[PDB]
C-alpha cells in the first residue's frame, strides 16, 4: 500500500480580532489512504461542533479536507488541530498561531 | 452533467 | 481567461460488511457545485452552489441516476482489482476516479480528460488526442484490451468534447455572477523577531479567487528562494483562498526585501515592502 502522511495547516477564516465571530480551520492534505480523525481542541478540550467538506483529491491522487467550526477568538483561549491518520505513531497537534 | 456512462475495468 | 468543469469520485471497500463508502465532487473551475455521499441520508445528487438550483427535477432525478451507476461501477472493480491484483478480502482498498474538460478564454473546448487509480497508484488514463490509453501494468492492460473492443474511448470522447463543454458554458452563465468575477488578493506584511539579529517577514495574500496565485520575494530587486516558506494554497471556507510566503533576514535590513504578488484579479503585478 501507498502511505502518505497529512500536512495540516491551522487557521482562520477571516482575520482574527478578540470578540469577533469567526471561523477556526484545519486543512489536512497530501494523504493516502482517505480515513483520517481531525479534532478541534478548544485549550485541549475537544470542540464537538465541527464540519467537514466532502472528500477531494489532488492530481497527485492525495487527498484534502477542510474542517471547520464556529469560534470567536479571546485574549486566553488557545485552539488547536489534532490528527491521526494510519501513517502517524501518535496523533499530531498543531496550535493556531494568530499571530502569523 | 455527468456522463451518461461508466465502463468496468 | 480558462475555465474547467471536473468531477472527482472516491470508492473505499468496506471488507467486513456492505456496499463500499462512494463520495462524489463536481467543481467548475475553484468552486463545487454538487455533492453525492452513500452515507447521507438522501441518496440524491445534492446542489452546493445556488447557481445549480436553477435546475429542475429532470436535472436532478438524471444525475442522480447517473451518480448511483458511477458508484456501482466503482463497487465492481473494487472485486475485479482484487482479483485482477490476487489481494485477500481483508483489507480495504480504494478506486479514485477523474474526468472533465477545459476550455479557453473564448470558451471553445481546449483539453479532456479521464484517469482512474487503485489504491492511490495510477490504473489506467485516456491519452491527450481521447483517442486511446495509458496502461500502467498488465492489469490495466487487460481493461485497455476490454475497452478497445468495446470503444470506450469513443463515447467518452464524445461526452467531453460536446456535452461536458456545453454544460460548462451553460453553468458559466447561470452562475456568471461568481463564476466570471475574479477577487483580488487583500496582501499585508507581518514582522516577526526571532533574536536580536534575525527577523521573519510575512507576505499574506487573503480573500482571492481563483485559487492559481504566484507569490514571490525579491533582495534589492533579484528573486530571492533561499531562506523562504511558502505554505501550500488552502481554502478560506467561504469560497476564496488564502497564501503566504515568509523570508528570514537580517534585522535593520527589512527594506531590501519586496513581495510580489500575480494573480488574475490584478491587471498589474503588485509589490508590498515593510
Amino acid at each position: 500500500m501507498i502511505q502518505r502522511t497529512p500536512k495540516i495547516q491551522v487557521y482562520s477564516r477571516h482575520p482574527a480580532e478578540n470578540g469577533k465571530s469567526n471561523f477556526l480551520n484545519c486543512y489536512v492534505s497530501g494523504f493516502h489512504p482517505s480515513d483520517i480523525e481531525v479534532d478541534l481542541l478548544k485549550n485541549g478540550e475537544r470542540i464537538e461542533k465541527v464540519e467537514h467538506s466532502d472528500l477531494s483529491f489532488s492530481k497527485d491522487w492525495s487527498f484534502y479536507l477542510l474542517y471547520y467550526t464556529e469560534f470567536t477568538p479571546t485574549e486566553k483561549d488557545e485552539y488547536a488541530c489534532r490528527v491521526n491518520h494510519v501513517t502517524l505513531s501518535q496523533p499530531k497537534i498543531v496550535k493556531w498561531d494568530r499571530d502569523m | 452533467n455527468l456522463v451518461p456512462v461508466v465502463a468496468t475495468v | 481567461g480558462s475555465h474547467s468543469m471536473r468531477y472527482f469520485f472516491t470508492s473505499v471497500s468496506r471488507p467486513g460488511r456492505g456496499e463500499p463508502r462512494f463520495i462524489a465532487v463536481g467543481y467548475v473551475d475553484d468552486t463545487q457545485f454538487v455533492r453525492f455521499d452513500s452515507d447521507a441520508a438522501s441518496q440524491r445528487m445534492e446542489p452546493r452552489a445556488p447557481w445549480i438550483e436553477q435546475e429542475g427535477p429532470e436535472y436532478w432525478d438524471g444525475e442522480t441516476r447517473k451518480v448511483k451507476a458511477h458508484s456501482q461501477t466503482h463497487r465492481v472493480d473494487l472485486g475485479t482489482l482484487r482479483g485482477y491484483y490476487n489481494q485477500s478480502e481483508a483489507g480495504s482498498h480504494t478506486v479514485q476516479r477523474m474526468y472533465g474538460c477545459d476550455v479557453g478564454s473564448d470558451w471553445r473546448f481546449l483539453r479532456g480528460y479521464h484517469q482512474y487509480a487503485y489504491d492511490g497508484k495510477d490504473y489506467i488514463a485516456l491519452k491527450e488526442d481521447l483517442r486511446s490509453w495509458t496502461a500502467a501494468d498488465m492489469a490495466a492492460q487487460t481493461t485497455k484490451h476490454k475497452w478497445e473492443a468495446a470503444h470506450v474511448a469513443e463515447q467518452l470522447r464524445a461526452y467531453l468534447e460536446g456535452t461536458c463543454v456545453e454544460w460548462l458554458r451553460r453553468y458559466l452563465e447561470n452562475g456568471k455572477e461568481t463564476l466570471q468575477r475574479t477577487d483580488a488578493p487583500k496582501t499585508h506584511m507581518t514582522h516577526h523577531a526571532v533574536s536580536d539579529h534575525e527577523a521573519t517577514l510575512r507576505c499574506w495574500a487573503l480573500s482571492f479567487y481563483p485559487a492559481e496565485i504566484t507569490l514571490t520575494w525579491q533582495r534589492d530587486g533579484e528573486d530571492q528562494t533561499q531562506d523562504t516558506e511558502l505554505v501550500e494554497t488552502r481554502p478560506a471556507g467561504d469560497g476564496t483562498f488564502q497564501k503566504w510566503v515568509a523570508v528570514v533576514v537580517p534585522s535593520g535590513q527589512e527594506q531590501r526585501y519586496t513581495c510580489h504578488v500575480q494573480h488574475e484579479g490584478l491587471p498589474k503585478p503588485l509589490t508590498l515592502r515593510w
